[PDB]
RNA sequence: UUAAUA
RNA sequence: AUUGGAGGGCAAGUCUGGUGCCAGCAGCCGCGGUAAUUCCAGCUCCAAUAGUGUAUAUUAAAGUUGCUGUGAUUAAAACGCUCGUAGUUGAAUUA
RNA sequence: ACGAUCAGAUACCGUCGUAGUCCUAACUAUAAACGAUGUCAACCAAGGAUUGGAUGAAAACCUUGUUCAGAACUUAAAGAGAAAUCUUGAGUUUAUGGACUUCAGGGGGAGUAUGGUCACAAGGCUGAAACUUAAAGGAAU
């Protein structure tokens, strides 16, 4: 409640009815409550609880770092990282960060347009640190052929079928999820053949409702 | 030394599109380079091209329109049997609807789709998404 | 049934490439028509010149871009 | 002397520069200065007609403070005179979280902080660029002199007139 | 270059600046000229970048000296470009 | 780049886009052939023969006037030297370096460059034998080249 | 100037 | 209805009795110095099931043998440098 | 070989001093022989300066415009990488293929033993195994 930004005000007034409108014009989300309004009932799943330490004169300062993945099972996903002194708060802090880090997931078919969309449209590669995760489209029957760490994330994004090939120090849990989030992130940035058409001209929600937000 | 002129040309085209350039220039022109461009035009990956005659294996200027993700040549042109097509596409192309290979066959230089229709194999030249 | 695409992405008016949902440097200039510039073009120091070509194409400018550059 | 630029010429302003002067100073094209200025003013007028507060004009250098402040008066667009706080466009919890839909900067070399933040908030920018200035993170550049007091006051006053005492 | 010009129709000035080989269609920067002799009226045609002493066909008021890239014609030798 | 050192220069000549003789040129092939014929009898390399015609007679390209190259013209008249010009000049340098090396035994840079020069000779001799220019009985020898090159 | 070890 | 296990890899007990850096467990990290989640037992449930553990070897994992497919500045790894035969690779061009 | 210092000092400090350091002829063929970055070729973001040319202007030297070759330097929100950093590449690589050669496979044992070969000799080139061990190592906080 109590929005601060324009997009926060617009969604509270119920003028931006779909999250896809925000993704259409590339508007940054700065309040996690915006995602709560537009994507209700998001499933949750905490990837890991890694504890870091900083050496001090009096000893060590242990903080808990939480990797949480959020996203509805219909093509949206988000990954957020937060570290703090308490496990309960760190999850809550990473809970917020996951919501502002929502990204669209473009998925397609394997060989024909029959049924609903199940798999990625082309080959995508995550570009984290030494870890690199490749996703390949797969037929209908095959599940998410992947390690448990990115399988948990890919389940949330709604990708039912995929083939994976990982490379690097995949034992690094944080980079393993980050690499998957990166391959998914650029799904809508890779221009395939069907996206050649420029389509029509659409009005930005911040310009059509610029007057009301001022008043 | 210049071993593969086609490799030089396709690297120039891919580099130009990553920088967003409008048109690019290729210094050595060949029949094979022209055929590869014609295949890419039929799929509307390049607007057009012109060939200038310098009496010295002249130059080619290619106009690009935001559509060629990557065109690359394939080193030694393997003898691709008709049964080895889908093995090559599964390796080199992103999906089953997006890209196209290029093969040199006795019926000319054709992509994988119409070479399959004409029922003929040959050496593989390259591909483009 | 349901539409297979989440949304139809915008096309940059300069490089004719898609505008990613995470591209937080991509702008939209309204000339009382819509112009979209990708974030990569802006950071390179060229978006000013690229818009000059597009502005001259649509008539908003006449004697800015020379003929040899008008492509 | 708005036409007279600096000595070193940026690669992005070569089109606007007409011919180097007698002692190796760049001389801008007057028609190109007006053509860019009229286009920029039209863009500002299009946005500012509904919501004046969404156009932000910043002016770091001291001889541009007064010119920008009157531009605030005669158009209603918010003007930033002193130093630009690094985060006033990105920190929403900050009490001075001002949101623009367009940014006007007196000098890219001095007001770089405002320009660089425009790459985080999806906001086009307009600048009064000199022949030496770097044309990064700007979208409409007005080739002019932005060091001498006369040119700074005139260009802002000319821009204010087209959107619809300035000298520092 | 980040800013790009047309690659099919280069300007007259732009082609002149470029190296003799890096033009659209490479052209030599040299030419053939004739030199009227200071001693007589005969005109001797010779290369612009001659690599030897240039003598008249009549006598030999030597008309030029080869100097590493272009003939060093005498100050009193007048020439025109053979088109 | 150059064959033997990392130097990389592009100093070339630029043939004009006009394969025919220029309009202002009026000398026919008869004068061109005989003028070239007289130069060959004087013991002048084909590369230098064309330069003399270009500098003095204004015949900058001979193929644009006669339709055949200088070497082809000289072969028809039979005045082409038995040893190809480029190979001949290479064996002239190998002889000259060797003569200097007889008195200066301690010169270690001349020994290196003589090795590079002789490797060039064995590259050209191999090529000209495949082109049937030189009979297979030909062979470069230090004790022999001093006389034929002389 | 000299200053080894746990 | 048995076989193996119940600290992590790896599903399963921060239950109770003895043992006290001993006996031992432990493929790896490791647990045990008297309050053991890992020893020896009792109860319970974890996996598979007429099968289930162990030991050696093949294959996958191993993009840690590379054609698809690796790495060579600093992690292991560009001959001190040049010439050079076999070998490998070789510009455009022919209705 | 003396004299100091020190617990001792066969060392650092001081004095003397042989082989050597220098030239000629012949061996040896190793270096942190380093840019720790093989050779050739294509594409490639902004600059300022410099060495040697060619070409206009300004009266060999110097100031400027263009262009070719060379050793370098600065900026990058871009590309790459584990990072340091690289940008005349260490870029154009899971969107993996321009041509060729050499080398590496956890740390030791070990460049050791043996065998072969070269050298007057010291040594050089090629070069293991048994056994032992969960780490050794790289960049950064």
């Amino acid at each position: 409640w109590t929005p601060v930004t324009k997009l926060g005000r617009l969604v509270k007034d119920g003028k931006v009815k779909s999250i896809d409108q925000i993704f259409e014009f590339g508007i940054k989300i700065k309040e996690y409550q915006i995602v709560d309004h537009l994507l209700p009932g998001l499933k949750e799943e905490v990837m890991t609880m890694q504890s870091v330490q900083k050496q001090t004169s009096a000893g060590q300062r242990t903080r808990l770092k939480a990797y949480v993945a959020i996203g509805d099972h219909n093509g949206h996903a988000g990954l957020g990282v937060k570290c703090a002194k308490e496990v309960a708060e760190a999850i809550k802090g990473a809970m917020i960060q996951a919501k502002l880090a929502m990204v669209p997931v473009r998925r397609g078919y394997w060989g024909a347009t029959i049924g609903e969309v199940h798999t990625v449209p082309c080959k995508l590669t995550g570009a984290c640190g030494s870890v690199r995760v490749r996703l390949v489209p797969a037929p209908r029957g095959t599940g998410i052929v992947a390690a448990p760490t990115p399988k948990k994330f890919l389940i949330l994004a709604g990708i039912e079928d995929v083939f994976t090939q990982t490379t690097g120090h995949t034992k690094t849990l944080g980079n393993f999820v980050k690499a998957t989030y990166d391959a998914v992130r650029q799904s809508y940035g890779f221009q395939t053949k069907d996206l050649w058409k420029v389509g029509g001209v659409k009005q930005s929600p911040m310009d059509k409702y610029a007057k009301i937000l001022a008043e | 030394v210049r071993v593969n002129v086609l490799a030089d040309a396709l690297k120039s085209i891919t580099n130009a599109e990553k920088q967003g350039k409008r048109q690019v220039m290729i210094r050595p022109a060949s029949k094979v380079i022209c055929e590869f461009l014609n295949v890419m035009m039929k799929h509307q990956y390049i607007t057009d091209y012109t060939v200038v005659d310098t009496h010295r294996s002249g130059k080619i200027v290619v106009n690009l329109n935001g559509r060629l993700n990557k065109c690359a040549v394939i080193s030694p042109r393997f003898n691709v049997t008709l049964s080895e097509f889908d093995k090559w596409e599964a390796n080199l192309l992103p999906s089953r609807h997006f890209g196209a290979l290029v093969l040199t066959t006795s019926y000319g230089i054709l992509d994988n789709t119409e070479a399959r229709a004409k029922h003929t194999g040959g050496r593989i030249l390259g591909f483009f998404y | 049934n349901k539409k297979i695409e989440l949304y139809i992405p915008r096309h940059c008016s300069v490089t004719h490439t898609l505008i990613a949902a995470d591209d937080h440097a991509a702008v939209q200039i309204l000339v009382p028509t819509v112009y979209t510039v990708k974030g990569s073009v802006r950071k390179d120091g060229i978006s000013d010149h690229s818009l000059n070509r597009q502005f001259q194409k649509d008539g908003f400018l006449k004697t800015v871009v020379p003929k040899n550059m008008m492509i | 002397r708005v036409h007279i630029g600096a000595t070193n010429l940026n690669f992005a302003m070569e089109e606007y520069v007409y011919e180097r002067g007698n002692n190796n100073e760049c001389i801008f094209n007057l028609m190109k200065t007006w053509e860019k200025l009229s286009l920029a003013a039209r863009v500002i007028a299009g946005i500012s007609n509904e919501t004046p507060s969404d156009v932000v004009a910043v002016a770091g250098r001291e001889m541009a403070h007064r010119a920008s402040l009157k531009f605030m008066k005669y158009t209603g667009c918010t003007a930033v005179a002193g130093r630009f706080t690094p985060g006033s466009f990105t920190n929403q919890i900050q009490k001075k979280f001002m949101e623009p839909r367009l940014i006007i900067v007196s000098d890219p070399s001095v007001d770089h902080q405002a320009l660089r933040e425009s790459g985080y908030i999806n906001v086009p920018t307009i600048a009064f660029c000199n022949s030496d200035n770097s044309l990064k993170n700007v979208d409409i550049a007005i080739p002019c002199n932005n060091r001498s007091r006369l040119s700074i006051g005139l260009m802002w006053w000319m821009l204010t007139r087209e959107i619809l005492l300035f000298l520092h | 270059p980040l800013i790009e010009v047309d690659l099919l129709n280069p300007t007259a000035a732009s082609e002149a600046k470029a190296h003799k080989m890096k033009r659209l269609v490479p052209t030599p920067n040299s030419y053939f000229l004739e030199i009227k002799c200071p001693k007589c009226g005969a005109t001797t045609t010779t290369f612009s970048h001659a690599h030897r002493q240039i003598l008249c066909q009549k006598c030999g008021q030597p008309l030029g000296q080869p100097t590493g890239g272009k003939l060093k014609l005498t100050q009193q030798c007048k020439f025109r470009i053979k088109k | 780049g150059r064959m033997y050192n990392p130097g990389r220069g592009i100093s070339r000549r630029c043939i004009p886009y006009r394969r025919s003789a220029p309009s202002w040129l009026k000398t026919s092939t008869l004068e061109v052939i005989d003028e070239m014929c007289k130069l060959a009898k004087k013991g002048i390399a084909p590369s230098q023969i064309g330069a003399i015609m270009r500098d003095t007679h204004g015949v900058g390209l001979v193929k644009s006037v006669t339709g055949s190259k200088v070497l082809r013209i000289l072969k028809l008249a039979g005045l082409a030297p038995k040893i190809p010009e480029d190979l001949y000049f290479l064996m002239k340098r190998a002889v000259s370096v060797r003569k200097h090396l007889e008195k200066n035994k301690k010169d270690k840079d001349a020994k290196y460059h003589l090795i590079l020069i002789e490797s060039k000779i064995h590259r050209l001799t191999r090529y000209y034998k495949s082109a049937k220019v030189l009979e297979a009985s030909f062979k470069y020898d230090a004790n022999t080249a001093s006389a034929i090159v002389s």
